[PDB]
RNA sequence: UUUU
RNA sequence: GUCGGGCUCAUAACCCGAAG
RNA sequence: GGGCCCGCACAAGCGGUGGAGCAUGUGGUUUAAUUCGAUGCAACGCGAAGAACCUUACCUGGCCUUGACAUACUAGAAACUUUCCAGAGAUGGAUUGGUGAAUCUAGAUACAGGUGCUGCAUGGCUGUCGUCAGCUCGUGUCGUGAGAUGUUGGGUUAAGUCCCGCAACGAGCGCAACCCUUUUCCUUACUUGCCAGCAUUUCGGAUGGGAACUUUAAGGAUACUGCCAGUGACAAACUGGAGGAAGGCGGGGACGACGUCAAGUCAUCAUGGCCCUUACGGCCAGGGCUACACACGUGCUACAAUGGUCGGUACAAAGGGUUGCUACACAGCGAUGUGAUGCUAAUCUCAAAAAGCCGAUCGUAGUCCGGAUUGGAGUCUGCAACUCGACUCCAUGAAGUCGGAAUCGCUAGUAAUCGCGGAUCAGAAUGCCGCGGUGAAUACGUUCCCGGG
């Protein structure tokens, strides 16, 4: 507060036990509807895995690096929204693939920040 | 309140006490299904022929000490103010300050 | 509205006056304080000086005015304009 | 395609395109496409003109654009002329069912006005 | 300011109620009001007596009132004409055959009720309120209680602006719920208006709940 | 024959003392008792505005709790129920007895 | 060969009966997927036994009343590890370092007198 | 930055 | 410039919006 | 006026309000009257835990005088009970059963009576600073004395909380604890509640039974730097980690010091005083508080797909119920109606939880979004729903495509969201108070903003 406080830990997601993707599905989550979030993000991962075969816990982590933590998640989740192609599980999965292939939608969305350097 | 109000409510509920069984049997006669309908019109007309102050719908509940009509409690028969000051001096059974 | 199984509502005083002035075909209007009695086909032609809080406004019970209460025909709030 | 004098949407379900006719909502369109026998899922684009005329006969048993609008404005006219409470309220563009007026009447009363 | 009433907060904690009955959830108010008039009348019938407490019991549909007073004489006098007719006078107000017993209050100086009684009986005697309060705290601390506050408020003896004065000698723990604290308030009806007497007396904590 | 005694009170220090006062009472001249089961308690709460005039937030929140207890006397003797009604029940506790 | 566990999380109770047998589950006379459509509730229902990597050496007959989806999932997992370390006490260290042993205390906080929602207070207004 |  | 809002315990300024 | 410190005070985040429709309170205006109170924080869903009549205090007319009700005095009659009419009603008339205390009537004198004024004459109660940490006393020391010290300084802490310093040493009221609740375990209690193990299973603890378990409600145990490491001044304290269900104040609630604001309230009540007494008192019926060019506050609902609709299937707690809730059956599209049933209740009922999950559907639009608004036809309460109720069905389908300056709440089972309940109450909750379901993000830091010691 005025003096000092710590941070809070979150229980790693029950599918892969990776804390980062759990923190990520805690970002699409809104109004306590964790089920919607879990369905959305697991669907995004199961879509990015079968095409572009990569271990998905390894995958999201090898793709967020070109986005930078929490700020990258916000940029993703909103850049994942302004697509209106199909269900949200799809415009997160296509956005993860766009970030992997080095697009401008999220891979170079923060480039305007590196442009400012 | 002004004593006219307490006398007015003693008045109204005294009436309701007077014409009670009459209003009850009339209300019963109306909802009858095995009765003639000339009667089911006579009963209506006679019921609404009563004093306005006959039907307890017109009453209002008031404090057992002051007579204050807002803030009433049917569990106690008093309004709010004298209720507070009686619960605190230890005059009521069961009531304490609540917390959970 | 009132429940159709309870029938329409009419007061006893006004209705006694209406039944006594139909047998006379009186032309004097009926001065009432009801405002709540429903307009019957009995009433057509007659004119009721019905209250409006301050005054009595006589309204002539016309044909399309059935199914209304008396008071519906006397605006109780005075409003002309603001400015 | 052309039912009761309106061009209902074509490439859409039948129960939902039947409601563009002023006088039909979901209940009445469901009643129509039940009494004729065409399921609501069927898109209008796939309708042979053997059923359009039956459903035309159906809407013809319904008060629709012209006559409905007419008798609507005619009842309000009876009210306006009968000089009763609600006719008065209709003359002034105020809420007539008994809604508050100190504020919160900008749909009957229009938008806000300055001094 | 804005303090809770002393007895009201230690009611389920360490104090007992001045009414001990049971009443079904639709016949409760009948009994309560039958009780309130009885208290209201007894507090005048025994006003120049020295009552400090009225306890009304309704055992199994009966009536038994116990008044804890200092002088059982003034409420009895000649034995055989008041307490057996006072039960007649109460039965008319409770509506149930009533009984009235006597609680001879030893140490007639531990009652905030009676300290307030004497203090206001002096105030309406047109006495100097400072000597009154302080004489009363002398009277009460000596008698064995371990703390006393006396509070007195409002147009004291007839000035035009109100003021409040208190005297605190000893120990009075109010935030301590296990503290046996007697508290009583009264109104001295002077010809100048109303003076409010409040009296807190302490005697030592309660150890053991109930 | 069964004797279901149900106790009610606004206080529990009274109901429990009366129950364990009567249970021993019977067990002295008999047997076949199933003890005072505790049945869930009713707790009704109140809010009382405390000021005379206008302070919506300032409220004393009160409670009142009615506690109920069960007591079974399965097959008591003929020298038991006599000593059962031959026992003075305090105030603040109500006892209702039903033969099954 | 019969061991019992009582697991409370929010308002749930989750009476768990664990026995040595096959890997089979019945949640209030209903199968694991017949009961929790949220297959993450099943994921944490299968947190403790799978952490011990057994998942086949015990049958579980469970009965839970109270709470919701997540409350009952956490309650069942709780009761399961209680039954578990009541069987093989030496297990408690491992189930301690992942958090499956601790009765989660957080209950819903009560509403307040004057407050919207128990810490939500009315929108403050000046002038 | 004006007023107590 | 005015009118409505914002700003202050209270004022203009200032900010906004609108009509003109 | 400085200095320090603190606190969703700012910061970071999350969500709102200001935009739009409506609900509600206020200002204004209006008006016969729109009754009065409450005006920064600390008035503005406020007194009011519920204005159709009643409440009701206001207006319009219509009526009354020892007065609707207290006692003090005089006379004839038991309280009473019917029945009708004039009347908008009050109000009056006219009739039947009954034959020293009472209960009306009649009269006169004091008197009653006012929600009339003054909260700036008062009490009694409340807000507020603010759960902010302070407020003192005794001795002993300093100051001719009032006074000071203590109670200051370094730290620390939620804290005049604790330690170390120190002419101070102690003590009290405040703080904390004692109180209630919630988390784990134990003893008792075993029905109405429970079903582990047996069997009977009409598949329903149902029914024998069992007293295990959940629960239920009484009596207790646990937690305290206790243990180890570290920083620290032979210190407090703080950082751990071990154990532990819980770790450091585990979580919440009640309790609100001395005082301030001539803060609020003569419309709860009481009271000194002033005013009225064919009315400023009492009683009626209709209106009104429900008005509407407008201005503000606080909310409810949405603008969409993390969604709408339709079908299938789960899982709460806490409350209420005899003038009441009503299993079930029959009728209706429904609100509901009729019969019918158990229940004074861990027994019967409200009662369906919703969001959730599964399947289809719509494909980014003023739309299958959103429901305002209006027309039409009803149901129930009620003596009556015009003014001025709630609900139900059909049609009707505005605004609104994330909102300016600005601004509010929040640090964890919380914000966010999803529904349930009650009090008041014949009927009338988006308000109040509660209940549970799902369930985040962030806190670098004290330079500033705001309140305080
Ligand atoms: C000085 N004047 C104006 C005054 C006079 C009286 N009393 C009288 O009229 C006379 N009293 C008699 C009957 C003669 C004994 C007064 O009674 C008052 C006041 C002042 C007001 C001021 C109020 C003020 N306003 C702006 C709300 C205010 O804010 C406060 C405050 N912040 O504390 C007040 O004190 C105030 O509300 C108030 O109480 C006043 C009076 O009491
Ligand atoms: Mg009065
Ligand atoms: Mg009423
Ligand atoms: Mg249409
Ligand atoms: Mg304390
Ligand atoms: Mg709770
Ligand atoms: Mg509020
Ligand atoms: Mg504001
Ligand atoms: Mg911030
Ligand atoms: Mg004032
Ligand atoms: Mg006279
Ligand atoms: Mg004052
Ligand atoms: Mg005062
Ligand atoms: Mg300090
Ligand atoms: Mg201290
Ligand atoms: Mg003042
Ligand atoms: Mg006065
Ligand atoms: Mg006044
Ligand atoms: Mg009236
Ligand atoms: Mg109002
Ligand atoms: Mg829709
Ligand atoms: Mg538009
Ligand atoms: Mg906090
Ligand atoms: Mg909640
Ligand atoms: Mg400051």
């Amino acid at each position: 507060r005025r003096r000092v406080v710590a941070a809070r830990e979150i229980l790693p997601d029950p599918k892969f036990s990776s804390q980062t993707i759990a923190k990520f599905m805690n970002h699409v989550m809104q109004d306590g509807k964790k089920s919607i979030a879990e369905s959305i993000v697991y669907g995004a991962l199961e879509r990015v895995q079968e095409k572009n075969k990569v271990d998905p816990v390894e995958f999201f982590e090898t793709t967020l690096e070109k986005v930078r933590t929490a700020l990258a998640m916000r940029w993703l989740v909103d850049a994942a929204a302004k697509r209106s192609e199909k269900t949200m599980a799809l415009r997160l999965a296509g956005e993860l693939l766009d970030a992997a292939e080095g697009k401008g939608a999220a891979i170079k969305k923060r480039e305007d920040v590196h442009r400012m350097a | 309140a002004k004593k006219g109000m307490i006398n007015r409510e003693l008045k109204r509920e005294k009436t309701v006490a007077k014409y009670a069984a009459k209003r009850a049997e009339l209300k019963a006669t109306i909802a009858n299904v095995n009765a003639s309908d000339e009667e089911r019109f006579e009963a209506m007309l006679k019921l609404q022929a009563l004093p306005r102050n006959a039907s307890p719908v017109r009453l209002r509940n008031r404090c057992g000490l002051t007579g204050r009509p807002h803030g009433y409690f049917r569990k106690f028969g008093l309004s709010r103010n004298k209720l507070r000051d009686t619960v605190m001096q230890g005059d009521v059974p069961g009531v304490v300050k609540a917390s959970w | 509205p009132r429940s159709l199984k309870k029938g329409p509502f009419v007061d006893a005083h006004l209705f006694a006056k209406v039944e006594a002035a139909v047998a006379s075909n009186s032309r004097k209007p009926i001065k009432t304080w009801s405002r709540r009695s429903m307009i019957l086909p009995d009433f057509v032609g007659l004119t009721i000086s019905v209250h409006n809080g301050r005054n009595h406004v006589p309204v002539i019970v016309t044909e399309h005015m059935v199914g209304h209460k008396l008071g519906e025909f006397a605006p109780t709030r005075t409003y002309r304009g603001h400015g | 395609a052309r039912i009761a004098g309106v061009n209902i949407p074509d490439n859409k379900h039948a129960v939902i395109s039947l409601t563009y006719i002023f006088g039909i909502g979901r209940h009445t369109a469901k009643n129509i496409l039940a009494a004729v026998g065409i399921t609501e899922t069927t898109k209008i684009r796939e309708l042979d003109d053997a059923q359009l005329d039956a459903i035309r006969a159906e809407v013809a048993k319904v008060p629709t654009e012209g006559d409905l609008r007419r008798e609507i404005s005619m009842n309000i006219k009876r009210l306006m002329d009968l000089g009763c409470y609600r006719g008065l309220r209709h003359r002034r563009s105020l809420p007539v069912r008994g809604q508050r007026t100190k504020t919160n009447a900008r749909t009957r009363k229009g938008p806000r006005k300055p001094i | 300011g804005q303090k809770v009433h002393p007895i009201g907060i230690r009611l389920g904690v360490v104090k007992r109620h001045n009414a001990n009955w049971y009443a079904n959830p639709k016949q409760y108010a009948e009994y309560l009001l039958k009780d309130l008039q009885v208290r209201e009348f007894l507090t005048k019938k025994l006003k120049n007596a020295m009552v400090s407490n009225i306890l009304i019991e309704r055992p199994s549909g009966a009536a038994k009132v116990t008044i804890s007073t200092a002088r059982p004489g003034i409420v009895i006098g000649k034995k055989g004409e008041d307490i057996e007719k006072l039960q007649r006078e109460l039965t008319n107000i409770m509506g149930v055959p009533a009984q009235v017993s006597i609680n001879e209050i030893d140490r007639p100086d531990l009652d905030a009720r009676l300290v307030a009684e004497a203090i206001a009986s002096q105030l309406e005697k047109r006495v100097m309120f400072r000597r009154a309060m302080k004489r009363a705290v002398q009277n009460t601390m000596r008698a064995g209680a371990k703390g006393i506050k006396v509070e007195v408020s409002g147009r004291l003896g007839g000035a035009e602006i109100a003021r409040t004065e208190w005297y605190r000698e000893g120990r009075v723990p109010l935030h301590t719920l296990r503290a046996d604290i007697d508290y009583a308030t009264m109104r001295a009806e002077t010809t100048y208006g109303t003076i409010g007497v409040k009296v807190w007396i302490f005697r030592g904590e309660i150890l053991g709940g109930m | 024959q069964r004797i279901r005694i149900r106790l009610k009170s606004f206080d529990h220090r009274l109901i429990d003392q009366s129950a364990q006062e009567i249970v021993e009472t019977a067990k002295r001249t008999g047997a076949q008792v199933c003890g005072p089961i505790p049945m869930p308690t009713r707790i009704e709460r109140f809010n009382v505005l405390t000021s005379p005039h206008v302070n919506k937030d300032a409220r004393d929140q009160y409670e009142i709790r009615t506690y109920k207890r069960l007591i079974d006397i399965v097959q008591p003797t003929d020298k038991t129920v006599d000593a059962l009604m031959k026992l003075d029940l305090a105030a603040g506790v109500d006892v209702q007895i039903a033969l099954g | 060969a019969t061991n019992y566990g009582t697991g409370r999380r929010k308002t749930a109770t989750a009476r768990v009966f664990l026995s040595a047998g096959t890997g089979k589950l019945v949640i209030n006379n209903r199968t694991l997927e017949q009961y929790f459509g949220r297959e993450t509730a099943r994921m944490v229902v299968r947190q403790p036994l799978e952490l011990l990597e057994a998942t086949e050496k015990y049958d579980l007959y469970i009965t839970v009343k109270g709470g919701g989806i997540g409350g009952q999932a956490g309650a069942i997992r709780h009761g399961i590890t209680r039954a578990l370390i009541a069987a093989d006490e030496t297990l408690k260290p491992v189930l301690r370092q992942a958090g499956f042993v601790t009765r989660d205390a957080r209950e819903v906080e009560r509403k307040k007198l004057g407050l919207r929602k128990a810490r939500k207070r009315p929108q403050f207004s000046k002038r």
